[PDB]
């Protein structure tokens, strides 16, 4: 309570302080939870209990809950991957800088869904770094817990730039994929510099989706042209060539980015696999 | 598939999720009878509010978590039962009904203050662990080793699988897991002949051998089912929603 000195305000939603622990001297964020009329919070409900029973490296970790306002105590990193990004417009993230970033969120990812966790919410904004070179999931406000086989959840999940088109096209089922998703959305904006599908509507986010990876049919995803969103009034755009999408990227590269980004989710590549594929062969840990 | 792995963990979990076996004993104003009340009327609220069946499993194991290890009196149980559906609500609801909601359902007999003061209370009980493994949670993973889906062994299984909440004795003294393994094979038995699939053998490491005095207990439970004082349950699956599998006459060995 009293042993916290702010040191800065760095972020605000759901307000976010760097403090210190002023007996041991410990850095860390304070997410400031406001209460007051109906009670405690579901999104801090399900960003503590989840937190709790994910323990990782790639995972941030919680350190303490206070009690009329709800501090959440978290370990401290300087730096989010959006930040970063707007940091290297110009001269571009290193390629295997990029594979470890990868690498490392695919792993936390695993950990995650084989604890049947969701996340719904993997933007830039909300992966978090430090100066060893380590990259953090962070934000479980938007998360849950899931069951085998899933029933339907809420629909308004992801932000609109990650948000998966079987969300978009309001399928009653959506897993992990929509996750994995997400993270196609960013490795392509850390390869390119830039957000892949930056739809300012649901329509113009399908549209671009469309545009870049072909408008889906029965034969590339079963069951799309009788989905509760789905009209056959969309515009029919042809598939791009990948050398167009991610100039930079390799073949494996080209390979695992196709793969993650698959229309039928029931096809999309786990987070288990994904990190079993050819372009992880030579792995490092740069800054 | 990674549901080796989730199957793993929750087994797992369900052993640090149980609540103490015997607690009921060490309640001065409380007793057995008494939880069972409580149990049936969130049936009537979970029906009510048109909440899914995992709200009502998460917060009986709430229930018995935070009694596990705080005593309580006769006119305090509403309130711990209350707290724990709003919380379970909270947590695995689309829509969970809001506070002032809750509050009519007690008929005012608590206000806004003290179901939200019991709330703070019992998440700093149960040290915000609210992800807690269910009877239901393993009933949909043991459901996909039907060869044939059979609505009826389904809504059976699960009707099995509530009555068990009703009744501390013996039902605490059986892990989840091991609960719906009973209330899956009793289903099917019941309504194709069928038993215990080897998949789910393997899945799980339980004989029909393991499960026998899970099934005894569960087998009784289901035959005295219409002579229980509480009965919500049975009203609850009479609807064609679970093809009134309530209505089903049980077997009479196995
Ligand atoms: O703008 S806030 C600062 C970083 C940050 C955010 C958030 C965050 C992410 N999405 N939304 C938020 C917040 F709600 F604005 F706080 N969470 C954390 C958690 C721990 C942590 N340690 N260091 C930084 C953070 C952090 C985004």
């Amino acid at each position: 309570m009293e042993n916290f000195q702010k040191v800065e305000k760095i972020g605000e939603g759901t307000v976010v302080y760097k403090a210190r622990n002023k007996l041991t001297g410990e850095v860390v964020a304070l997410k400031k939870i406001r209460l007051d009329t109906e009670g405690v919070p579901s999104t801090a409900i399900r960003e503590i209990s989840l937190l709790k029973e994910l323990n990782h490296p790639n995972i941030v970790k919680l350190l303490d809950v206070i009690h009329n306002k709800l501090y959440l105590v978290f370990e401290f990193l300087h730096q989010d991957l959006k930040k970063f990004m707007d940091a290297s417009a110009l001269t571009g993230i290193p390629l295997p800088l990029i594979k470890s970033y990868l690498f490392q969120l695919l792993q936390g990812l695993a950990f995650c869904h084989s604890h049947r966790v969701l996340h719904r919410d993997l933007k830039p904004q909300n992966l978090l770094i430090n100066t060893e070179g380590a990259i953090k999931l962070a934000d479980f406000g938007l998360a849950r817990a899931f069951g085998v086989p899933v029933r339907t959840y809420t629909h308004e999940v992801v932000t609109l730039w990650y948000r998966a088109p079987e969300i978009l096209l309001g399928c009653k089922y959506y897993s992990t994929a929509v996750d994995i998703w997400s993270l196609g959305c960013i490795f392509a904006e850390m390869v390119t510099r830039r957000a892949l599908f930056p739809g300012d509507s649901e329509i113009d986010q399908l549209f671009r989706i469309f545009r870049t990876l072909g408008t889906p049919d029965e034969v590339v995803w079963p069951g799309v042209t009788s989905m509760p969103d789905y009209k056959p009034s969309f515009p029919k755009w042809a598939r791009q060539d990948f050398s167009k999408v991610v100039p930079p990227l390799d073949e494996d590269g080209r390979s695992l980015l196709s793969q993650m980004l698959h229309y039928d989710p029931n096809k999309r590549i786990s987070a288990k696999a994904a990190l079993a594929h050819p372009f992880f062969q030579d792995v490092t840990k740069p800054v | 598939d990674y549901h080796e792995d989730i199957h793993t963990y929750l087994r797992e979990m369900e052993v640090k999720c149980k609540p103490k076996v015997g607690y009921m004993k060490k309640q001065p104003d409380i007793t057995n009878s008494m939880r069972a009340i409580l149990v049936d009327w969130l049936v009537e609220v979970g029906e009510e509010y048109k909440l899914q069946n995992e709200t009502l499993h998460l917060a009986v194991n709430y229930i018995d978590r935070f009694l596990s290890s705080m005593s309580v009196l006769r006119g305090k149980l509403q309130l711990v039962g209350t707290a724990a559906m709003l919380l379970a609500s909270k947590f695995e609801e689309i829509y969970p009904p809001e506070v002032a909601e809750f509050v009519y359902i007690t008929d005012d007999t608590y206000t806004k203050k003290q179901v939200l003061r019991m709330e703070h209370l019992v998440l700093k009980v149960l040290t915000f662990d609210l992800a807690a493994p269910t009877v239901n949670q393993f009933l949909t993973q043991y459901f996909l080793h039907q060869q044939p889906a059979n609505c009826k062994v389904e809504s059976l299984a699960m009707f099995l699988g509530e009555l068990s909440l009703i009744d501390a004795d013996p039902y605490l003294k059986y892990l989840p897991s091991v609960i719906a393994g009973a209330a899956f094979h009793l289903a099917l038995y019941t309504v194709t002949g069928q038993s215990w699939p080897e998949s789910l053998i393997r899945k799980t490491g339980y004989t029909l051998e393991s499960l026998k005095p899970c099934l005894m207990d569960l087998h009784q439970t289901y035959l005295k089912a219409p002579q229980h004082a509480q009965q919500s349950i049975r009203e609850k699956y009479k609807n064609s929603k679970y093809h009134g599998v309530s209505l089903l006459n049980p077997p009479e060995t196995l």
